[PDB]
RNA sequence: AAAUUCUUGGACCGGCGCAAGACGGACCAGAGCGAAAGCAUUUGCCAAGAAUGUUUUCAUUAAUCAAGAACGAAAGUCGGAGGUUCGAAGACGAUCAGAUACCGUCGUAGUUCCGACCAUAAACGAUGCCGACUGGCGAUGCGGCGGCGUUAUUCCCAUGACCCGCCGGGCAGCUUCCGGGAAACCAAAGUCUUUGGGUUCCGGGGGGAGUAUGGUUGCAAAGCUGAAACUUAAAGGAAUUGA
């Protein structure tokens, strides 16, 4: 799992961690 | 242009010669003297076409005569051996005439 | 670990070349890390010189040349044997191989 | 010789003596004290026609300067526009000798 | 003192319209109402009387210029070139 | 920039006396230089030397023997009183019958164990041995 | 070489070093008298001049400022003067 | 090497031991000081006065022939400039460099350069205001410097 | 290897023209300039710069620098203009056990320009800046100095082109028991237990994790600052012998 594509999964995940936390705030 | 209205376009190359008692491998020219070259061939090359007629031109490029005049004229400068018009364009002629053709053609 | 002094390239005080394409595939590489070859053959080899030779309508005609100069990326290089790998000592001379023949 | 005449300029008006404005060049001109005119590039035809006239009949040398009135008033080193001095005195600066 | 953080002239505008619409207007409306320096006699007298036409306070001088600026690029451009091909017309 | 001169002149004698060769050229010249070389000069550490006088910060050239194994700068110039000067040379000198401290006391540019000789302290300058 | 003399350098490497290098700094350049072919009197003139040179009464200019010394117009001939 | 740029040049001028005055050198103190006070009022900085006097005139240092330097004298009589000529010249050439950026947004490598030699300015004119040459309410301003050349 | 594809309504190929937008080969180098990112047709204009030369001037005005500021490839975002080629997405043809890929044909955003944002790259020499010292040798670029002799202008002086040296900065190279280093290797990565030239940033076993939260910047994408609980005896570097 290269790190690249690794911080490519972590940026996605967190960009909807957001989306579902403005969804609520 | 020549005094009848044949426009030309005239390319004209040089290299730079290396000596014959020269130990340096490169041979390169400075900046200032490459620009004074190409403003002498510029200046040789319009005086050589644009004071007489197609006919004499093409007298002319049949040897190399308007490139030799290139190598005396820049030895000065840097020596440099390899010159050659290497390429005659002609863009606009005449309106075309029948009788000054059967001149070109005796 | 560092295997080559200069990173396998001609790079000393640029900080940006400008790339090439190369031949045999598309590989975009940087024009100093590239294997150049400059080839001059005639046009025909060795076989048919004597065939046009004869059938040539001028007298001692001298065939022309045909110059043309390649570009190779490091992996065809090594797959098309231009250039193969040497032992770490013999990394370190860079005199071109004899040019006799 | 832009930099030259504004060297000379800032030399003429730190020593010698000058009039700045029209209508005071003119009563500089008509009363023959003008050794030089200098008008800005932008300066009304008319007036400049005018001094060019009035120059001819006083036997005075005129300058085009080759900026408009703002940057002609910076070199001479005031804080306003001149469209056209005119230097009485050179005092120890060679303007007249160009 | 300063009284707004990004919003300038277009702070007359409220919450209407948009954020971007604003942005984008703010601008325009900036070089609409500056004040230009007059080529002619040197003042910063040039108003937009209206689109297309500027006016000089001092010269009393009327000039066809830009819709929002008090001339364009492209009109420069013109300007220049036009002047190149008259010279080569000429020779 | 050049900030401490007698660190540059002992630093230069140091790597011309552990390469071998037989005299040094120390380019800025100080009266702190020429005093501390006169201290080393006392003890025949060095040879004798000679200041070359132009008219700006001169040069010297100094003869060197065989017997210098390490001339040294401390930085800063701490100060040290009668009590400190033990555990000083304990740190800074390889045994207790050779090395010497030098240190500048309002008697003057002078090494340690005469220093206690005259009962002053002062600030440390450097060490040779 | 180890033990080589630093106090009595010779002239001819004294000569080669750096001008801020030598033992001792001293200037490459020198003064000269230059002398116009026609005119009979006789100008102090810098080596590395750095200006144009013409002689009093603006008879001829004397020499042209260059990126080292200042080369002399033909016929003038000059000496290095000293004290 | 250089405040501004990575460069360590070497070149400088080299002086000589001899700090006397040539045999052959006839001028004395009083008239060659005449010959600066008239070349002031030509027009020229200090630091030309004494170029035209060592490849024309041949006195090699004014300090050395006179007992004063070529700025110490001026001002010791009256004709020295108001602000001193090294600030003054840099003052001089970043109004050249903000003047030809203003008419080309897009030179990027002219507004570097601007900020190098108005940090320059600043360095400079607080040493002048601590040596008290300079009043020290004064300020550079971009917009003013222009009419002082 | 083929197919999708175009093709007697004339493709591909040969000739003559026209238009359009990109791009600037060969020369082109362990050459140059720039703070770095970067920069390659000619000519002109405008402003800047290093080094060299200096018996010019001022006389310590300096060095490194929290906070703060200017520039910052590619990609990406926003308005316009333009859209040749290439080509994320997508479509189809192959191959394959599958093939949302590598191969092929077509092709959108983009790739180009103007004006605004973004501030990250293996943004690398994986190597802070300033200063001093410590071996040689042959080169190369710039400037300067000197010298046999060739070759131009010719009409000789002097400037150019070669040749032989010297000096100062610069890009590198070869060699070395200088010395260092775990070693690979480095004339610096040396002058360090014989430990102190000045100063800035920054690491403290591996993960969790550049994550959660808070704050701040941005139109957005994201940037900067940045934990803990918990988990685990190793993770790792250089070299050696095997497979
Ligand atoms: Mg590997
Ligand atoms: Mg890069
Ligand atoms: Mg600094
Ligand atoms: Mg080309
Ligand atoms: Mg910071
Ligand atoms: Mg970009
Ligand atoms: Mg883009
Ligand atoms: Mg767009
Ligand atoms: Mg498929
Ligand atoms: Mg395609
Ligand atoms: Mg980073
Ligand atoms: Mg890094
Ligand atoms: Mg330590
Ligand atoms: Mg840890
Ligand atoms: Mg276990
Ligand atoms: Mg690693
Ligand atoms: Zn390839
Ligand atoms: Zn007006």
């Amino acid at each position: 799992m290269r790190a690249k594509w690794r911080k490519k999964r972590m940026r996605r995940l967190k960009r909807k961690r957001r989306k579902m936390r403005q969804r609520s705030k | 242009k020549t005094t009848d209205g044949y426009l030309l376009r005239l390319f004209c190359v040089g290299f730079t010669k290396k000596r014959n008692n020269q130990i340096r491998k490169t041979s390169y020219a400075q900046h200032q003297q490459v620009r004074q070259i190409r403003k002498k061939m510029m200046e040789i090359m319009t005086r050589e076409v644009q004071t007489n007629d197609l006919k004499e031109v093409v007298n002319k490029l049949i040897p190399d005569s308007i490139g030799k005049d290139i190598e005396k004229a820049c030895q000065s400068i840097y020596p440099l051996h390899d010159v050659f018009v290497r390429k005659v364009k002609m863009l606009k002629k005449p309106k075309f005439e029948l009788g000054k053709l059967m001149e070109l053609h005796g | 670990t560092k295997k080559r002094r200069n990173n396998g390239r001609a790079k000393k005080g640029r900080g940006h070349v400008q790339p090439i394409r190369c031949t045999n595939c598309a590989r975009c590489v940087p024009k100093d890390k590239a294997i150049k070859k400059f080839v001059i053959r005639n046009i025909v080899e060795a076989a048919a010189v004597r065939d046009i030779s004869e059938a040539s309508v001028f007298d001692a005609y001298v065939l022309p040349k045909l110059y043309v100069k390649l570009h190779y990326c490091v992996s065809c290089a090594i797959h098309s044997k231009v250039v193969r790998n040497r032992s770490r000592e013999a990394r370190k001379d860079r005199t071109p191989p004899p040019r006799f023949r | 010789s832009l930099e030259s005449i504004n060297s000379r300029l800032q030399l003429v008006m730190k020593s010698g003596k000058y009039v700045l404005g029209y209508k005071q060049s003119l009563k500089m001109i008509r009363q023959g004290k003008a050794k030089l005119v200098i008008l800005a590039n932008n300066c009304p035809a008319l007036r400049k026609s005018e001094i060019e006239y009035y120059a001819m009949l006083a036997k005075t040398g005129v300058h085009h300067y080759s900026g408009n009135n703002i940057e002609l008033g910076t070199a001479c080193g005031k804080y306003y526009r001149v469209c056209t001095l005119s230097i009485i005195d050179p005092g120890d600066s060679d303007i007249i000798r160009s | 003192a300063k009284r707004t953080k990004k919003v300038g002239i277009v702070g007359k505008y409220g919450t209407r319209y948009g954020a971007s619409l604003r942005k984008m207007v703010k601008k325009i409306e900036i070089s609409q109402h500056a004040k230009y320096t007059c080529s002619f006699c040197g003042k910063t007298k040039m108003k937009r009387r209206a689109v297309g036409i500027w006016h000089c306070g001092s010269c009393m001088k009327t000039v066809a210029g830009g819709a929002w600026t008090y001339n364009t690029t492209s009109a420069v451009t013109v300007k220049s070139a036009i002047r190149r091909l008259k010279e080569l017309k000429d020779q | 920039v050049r900030m401490n001169v007698l660190a540059d002149a002992l630093k230069s004698i140091n790597n011309a006396e552990k390469r071998g060769k037989r005299q040094v050229l120390i380019r800025p010249c100080s009266k702190v230089i020429v005093r501390f070389l006169t201290v080393m000069m006392k003890h025949g550490y060095i040879g004798e030397f000679e200041i070359i006088d132009d008219h700006r910060a001169g040069k010297i050239v100094v003869n060197l023997t065989g017997r210098l194994n390490k001339c040294g700068v401390i930085s800063p110039r701490f100060d040290v009183q009668l009590k400190d000067l033990e555990k000083w040379q304990n740190n800074l000198l390889p045994s207790r019958q050779f090395g010497f401290i030098v240190l500048t006391t309002s008697a003057g540019i002078m090494d340690h164990e005469e220093a206690r000789r005259k009962h002053t302290g002062g600030k440390i300058l450097g060490f040779f041995f | 070489p180890l033990a080589k003399d630093l106090l009595h350098p010779s002239p001819e490497e004294e000569k080669r070093k750096h001008k801020k290098k030598r033992l001792v700094q001293s200037p490459n350049s020198y003064f000269m008298d230059v002398k116009c072919p026609g005119c009979y009197k006789i100008t102090t003139v810098f080596s590395h001049a750095q200006t144009v040179v013409l002689c009093v009464g603006c008879s001829t200019v004397l020499c042209q400022p260059t990126g080292g010394k200042a080369r002399l117009t033909e016929g003038c001939s000059f000496r290095r003067k000293q004290h | 090497g250089r405040m501004h740029a990575p460069g360590k040049g070497l070149s400088q001028s080299a002086l000589p031991y001899r700090r006397s005055v040539p045999t052959w050198l006839k001028l004395t103190s009083d008239d060659v000081k005449e010959q600066i006070y008239k070349l002031a009022k030509k027009g020229l900085t200090p630091s030309q006065i004494g170029v035209i006097l060592r490849d024309s005139h041949g006195v090699a240092q004014v300090r050395f022939v006179t007992g004063n330097k070529i700025l110490r004298i001026l001002k010791s009589k009256g004709l020295a400039p108001d602000l001193p000529e090294d600030l003054y010249h840099l003052i001089k050439k970043a109004v050249a460099v903000r003047k030809h950026l203003e008419r080309n947004r897009k030179d990027k490598d002219a507004k570097f350069r601007l900020i190098l030699i108005e940090s320059r300015i600043h360095r400079l004119a607080r040493y002048y205001k601590t040596k008290r040459v300079l009043p020290p309410n004064w300020k550079y301003e971009s917009s003013t410097a222009s009419a002082l050349v």
